[PDB]
């Protein structure tokens, strides 16, 4: 269900590690851990779509790019994220994008 | 359902290859490594489908004459092709190819004996 | 006595139901395919215009598909030999028979 | 016939609706698209001709006879298309004003442009003031209906 | 060849237990059943722009030839028919815009444009190079402009092409701007969107083309113009 | 009476939709599409070819060859052809 | 006596189209996965799209084993780019082969620096020209010598395509340049 | 503001799985230990075959193996390209920049290659 | 009908073809046929 992408996140990874603790201690089952991961995805996706409201503008140089399975994958270098309340320069960034 | 259809196609292919030996459902699951199909499904396939399928013959605890009504013999059914005054009545290009080897070599030989081919 | 009003009115209705069929049949063809609808393109202006123009010109009745013999000669070329002639034809009354 | 009967006929009883065969073999979730059409107000210009250029102009019933045109006027109608889908929206209706055909005009009736003019004006248009009218002109011929 | 047959009399005409008196009619010309179907589309399109019958016959003649070559079989029949019509209009010396043909047809500008060029190559024939004067008449009419303004516009268009003030520019843009200039110097004012709607061209393309012609406006008017709005007070944008 | 817009809006809309997702399903799949197709034939005893392509969202020639390999066809006196995938 | 009234003015090449066959079947999804400057979408098109900074180019690689290379501004660099593509394919682990390389099309352009008469050109060359001021702004001229297609604009700029070798551009231009100067405004 | 959303997410996840834990018969203590663990975790050549005459047109791989640089995970709305100039129309959006965490609902976007 | 027989003439279609043939030859000789519809011209008039 959905992009599953948010499983790669720190937020997503800290969950799986927490779930892994519970599995090693056999407090839960792997199937139960997966169902929790599914519900977390729905909840985090709903939270993103309904709650979040801020936007950001960005520029830079493209180093490398990829597109497969409806998933876009880039790697930009010397990027500048510009906002009305923030400014962020970075030497290199990896971007995965699904829809 | 799908699994059984894959079994039948496999079974035809294995018969074509030459392995006309009698075998069981449990053996096919094993050889195809699909034993994890579940005992409920396994049983339903075994004691409903592959008994109502007229292509296999049940002998004691095992399935015979494998892919369909056949007599096999090395696709060298020369007497059958003869078949006195009955004359086969009529053989099919598709069945001889399914039988074992491609027809073409046999047909070419058959064209210089007493057989004729029509495009039905 | 059927004057221009009730005759044309029967005739125009004949023309309009037919037009109604051409819009329906066209929109049905569109939906079968789907998402590319237009409405001025569905209507055939020739249907109304020519169907009446035909009836008045020839003298025949109906759109030709539903007969014509029941109202033959209801339409005529106005005679004008003399002013009294024109004036008489405009005042003509006819009476159907076998 | 023009003032009542024609308006009455298109207003009367032919509202139509149409709906594609969606959700075929599968589907679900919501919409088999449907469309409704209904006809209203009707409009009828003074008699008009269109040159090969496409330029429309006031036609004169004499010109119609010498060139063999057809003394008629163009007819237009109010049409509405009315999108009440099976759920997500009931309003998305659109107003149009559309040309539907050309109706023959009976000479010197209230829609034949000659009626509003006096003896000197008709005499100036080269159309006789003492003509009785009441007859259609089709293809260069004056065509009169028998009662 | 053969005639048709149909609805009888009282009838015995075999509907033994069925309800089909005698027999249904039959087709006889399937191979050509889409050439008759082309003519059905051609007259319909033709009436939406009200062409004289002669053009429609010319179109039938162009279509019959293109069909008969089969040199472009596969492309939309209605597109081929629509393009034939477009050519016929130029050969009759009464050009129409492609935008006008889209208005009446269900085929888009791209396909008609392709078919147009393809038909000319295939039919080994070429139309005349279109000019501004060819549209002056039709537009001023739909704008209910008097004869004097229309004639001024024609003169303006003629001068404009003569001085080569806007080279390359499409003849429709120059036509739209000349009409705009004319209407704006008369009592009969017209808006950019109104002309734009009639000519089909975007009103901003008129605005640019007008901006292009304004520097020499005085020179373009006929000496017979009555200047209802003087150049010294001619609007600019 | 009719304004020219180079193309019908709604036709353009047809283009806008078409220009997003295509029925040109790439079939270096065969097995999973088929695994799905067996699942489909579990839902009803027989299907029509127009829906069978429609439910699979894919080119007809490979599926036809599949129907040629394992399946069968039957005109139920309804002119239109109908298919079954039963290996019996 | 010179060939023309003012000779050439260094017609410049702008784009080259070539193809090459790699000789074997490949797995584009893997390619897409491995590659860093590529993209792949079965739902959109069958070939995988690659683009390198070298001579700045783009390639179309088919599952059949054929590839197409476009964008180079010379035939050597296109041969160069195609070899570079064959290189990265090798580097993926695939048995790439530089087989059947061939230039399919060349595109050129130049300017003459003066406005020109197009209504006359189409008048005097009715058989070839197909000027459609309504649709595409420039005149389309179909030469039948080195069978070349030209696009001529009112500013004087000229574009040429359909060529297989540079000489055909210079020749096609060498034919057209006097005529064009002859309609100078 | 954003840890709050993370807090918000803790609320939704915990509530939404309660019934699931119930269905496995797993006590609510395990659910709360999960939450607490999780919270603490959060904070010129005529030869048609030799091509060694073109070696070295590729670079380090190497860029991808590490991915030590900051990462961005999101969705795309529109992707566009003109010459070596790229244009990006994005939507939804979690960013991590030098340890910090950031979010957006729409992003618009320009780059050259 | 000849090509039809020559080829794969069914049965009902042959009976139909005979009935159509019987009608056309009769209507050629006589188009009045009290108990049957009349052969017509495309314009609508009865065939002579």
């Amino acid at each position: 269900m959905a992009y599953q992408l948010y499983r790669n996140t720190t937020l997503g990874n800290s969950l799986q590690e927490s779930l892994d603790e519970l599995i090693q201690s056999q407090q839960i089952t792997p199937q139960l851990a997966l169902q929790v991961l599914l519900q977390f995805d729905k909840a985090i996706n709903a939270a993103l779509a309904q709650r979040v409201r801020n936007r950001v503008n960005f520029r830079g140089s493209l180093n490398t790019y990829r597109f497969c399975d409806n998933v876009w994958t880039f790697v930009l270098n010397d990027v500048e994220f510009r906002e009305v309340t923030e400014l962020i320069k970075v030497d290199k960034v990896k971007i995965v994008a699904c829809d | 359902f799908g699994v059984l259809a894959k079994i039948v196609n496999y079974m035809k292919t294995r018969h074509q290859r030459g392995d006309t030996h009698p075998l069981t459902l449990d053996e096919i699951l094993d050889e195809t490594q699909h034993l994890d199909i579940g005992l409920k499904q396994k049983q339903w396939l075994m004691t409903e489908a592959l008994v109502n399928n007229p292509k296999i013959e049940v002998i004691d605890g095992k399935y015979a004459f494998k892919p369909k009504y056949n007599v096999r013999d090395k696709k060298a059914l020369l007497r059958l092709l003869d078949q006195h005054d009955q004359r086969g009545l009529g053989g099919i290009l598709l069945e001889d190819i399914e039988e074992a080897l491609p027809n073409s070599q046999k047909a070419v030989k058959a064209l210089g004996d007493q057989i004729l081919f029509v495009n039905r | 006595l059927d004057l221009a009003g009730p005759l044309l009115a029967f005739l125009f209705r004949g023309m309009f139901k037919n037009l109604l069929k051409e819009v329906r049949i066209y929109a049905q063809k569109f939906i079968d395919r789907g998402k590319d609808f237009n409405l001025e393109l569905a209507i055939k202006t020739r249907i109304i215009s020519d169907g009446l123009k035909y009836s008045l010109a020839t003298g025949n009745w109906g759109d030709q598909k539903k007969a014509h013999q029941a109202r033959a000669g209801v339409s005529q070329v106005l005679n004008r030999l003399t002013f009294a002639s024109t004036l008489s034809h405009l005042r003509r009354l006819n009476s159907p028979i076998g | 016939f023009i003032q009542m009967s024609v308006q009455r006929i298109v207003e009367d009883a032919p509202p139509i609706d149409l709906q594609a065969e969606a959700q075929h073999a599968s589907g679900e979730v919501e919409e088999p698209p449907r469309y409704l059409l209904k006809f209203e107000q009707i409009y009828l210009s003074k008699p008009t001709h269109w040159e090969r250029d496409g330029a429309p102009s006031p036609m004169m019933p004499n010109e119609a006879r010498l060139r063999n045109l057809t003394y008629s006027a163009p007819l237009y109608v109010d049409i509405t298309k009315t999108v009440i889908k099976e759920g997500e929206e009931q309003l998305q209706t659109q107003h149009q004003k559309t040309f539907i055909g050309k109706i023959p005009i009976m000479l010197r009736s209230t829609y034949c442009l000659l009626n509003g003019l006096t003896d000197r004006d008709l005499c100036e248009l080269n159309e006789c003031p003492l003509d009785p009218g009441g007859y259609f002109i089709i293809n260069g011929s004056e065509k009169v209906l028998i009662a | 060849l053969s005639t048709m047959i149909g609805k009888g009399t009282g009838a015995a005409s075999f509907d033994e237990f069925g309800n089909s008196k005698y027999q249904n009619r039959r087709t006889m010309s399937s191979s050509d059943r889409a050439m008759m179907n082309a003519f059905k589309e051609i007259t319909t399109m033709a009436d939406r722009i009200n062409l004289p019958r002669n053009i429609v016959d010319r179109t039938n003649n162009l279509f019959k030839q293109v069909y008969e070559q089969k040199s472009l079989k596969g492309r939309a029949n209605d597109a081929i028919a629509s393009a034939c019509l477009y050519i016929a209009c130029r050969q009759e010396g009464v050009p129409r815009t492609f935008k006008e043909i889209c208005a009446v047809s269900r085929i888009s500008k791209k396909e008609i444009g392709r078919c147009f060029k393809l038909i000319l190559k295939a039919l080994e024939t070429s139309v005349d190079l279109i000019t501004t004067g060819d549209f002056m008449s039709r537009f001023c009419s739909n704008l209910c402009l008097p004869k004097q303004v229309q004639m001024a516009a024609t003169h303006i268009a003629r001068k404009a092409v003569e001085l080569d003030l806007v080279p390359g520019r499409s003849p429709i843009s120059v036509a739209a701007a000349a009409i705009y200039m004319a209407s704006q110097a008369s009592a009969e004012k017209r808006t950019q969107k109104e002309i734009g709607d009639i000519a089909g061209v975007a009103d901003v393309t008129i605005r640019q083309s007008y901006r292009l012609i304004y520097p020499r406006a005085p020179d373009l008017f006929p000496t017979d113009f009555k200047f209802d709005t003087p150049v010294d007070k001619l609007p600019q944008l | 009476t009719n304004y020219k817009p180079v193309a019908n809006h709604q036709y353009n809309i047809e283009y806008e939709r078409k220009k997003k997702e295509d029925g040109k399903r790439a079939r270096a799949d065969k097995q999973h599409v088929l695994d799905m197709l067996f699942s489909a034939f579990e839902k009803h005893q027989y299907y029509n070819l127009k829906d069978l392509v429609d439910i699979t969202k894919q080119p007809v020639v490979y599926l036809k060859e599949i129907l040629k390999e394992i399946g069968v066809q039957n005109v139920k006196g309804i002119h239109k052809n109908t298919w079954e995938l039963k290996p019996e | 006596t010179p060939a023309s009234e003012s000779s050439g003015i260094v017609p410049q090449l702008q784009n080259i189209v070539s193809t090459v066959n790699l000789g074997c079947k490949l797995d584009l999804k893997t390619i897409a996965l491995r590659a860093r400057n590529a993209e792949y979408n079965p739902k959109r098109f069958a070939a995988v799209i690659m683009r390198i900074r070298e001579p700045r180019t783009t390639a179309l690689i088919f599952s059949s084993g054929k590839m197409v290379c476009t964008g180079a501004k010379s035939e050597e660099q296109s041969r160069l780019a195609a070899r570079k593509y064959a290189r990265v394919v090798q580097k993926l682990g695939f048995p790439a082969k530089f087989l059947d390389f061939k230039i399919q099309n060349m595109v050129g352009s130049c300017d003459v620096k003066f406005p020109i008469r197009l209504e006359g050109l189409v008048l005097t060359h009715q058989q070839f020209s197909s000027y459609e001021p309504e649709l595409f702004p420039g005149l389309i001229y179909r030469m039948i010598k080195p069978r070349i297609v030209l696009l001529i604009f009112v500013s004087g700029k000229v574009v040429l395509t359909g060529a297989k070798v540079r000489a055909e551009i210079y020749e096609a231009f060498e034919n057209i340049y006097p005529i064009l100067k002859g309609f100078r405004k | 503001t954003v840890p709050k959303l993370y807090r918000s997410v803790i609320e939704d996840v915990i509530n939404d799985v309660r019934d699931i834990f119930l269905d496995d018969g797993v006590d609510e203590q395990v659910l709360m230990e999960l939450k607490t663990l999780w919270e603490n975790k959060l904070m010129g050549q005529v030869e048609e075959e030799p091509l060694n005459s073109e070696d070295d047109v590729s670079d380090e791989e190497g860029q991808e193996l590490f991915d030590t640089e900051n990462v961005v995970v999101c969705q795309y709305d529109k992707i566009h390209r003109s010459k070596n100039k790229w244009k990006f129309h994005l939507k939804d959006g979690i960013m991590n920049l030098n340890g910090r965490d950031y979010i957006f609902s729409k992003a618009i976007g320009d780059a050259e290659w | 009908l000849r090509r039809n027989e020559q080829n794969g003439a069914a049965a009902h279609v042959i009976a139909e073809d005979v009935k159509l043939l019987q009608f056309h030859v009769a209507t050629m000789v006589d188009n009045e046929l009290p108990g049957l519809p009349r052969a017509m011209q495309k314009s609508g008039r009865p065939l002579k």
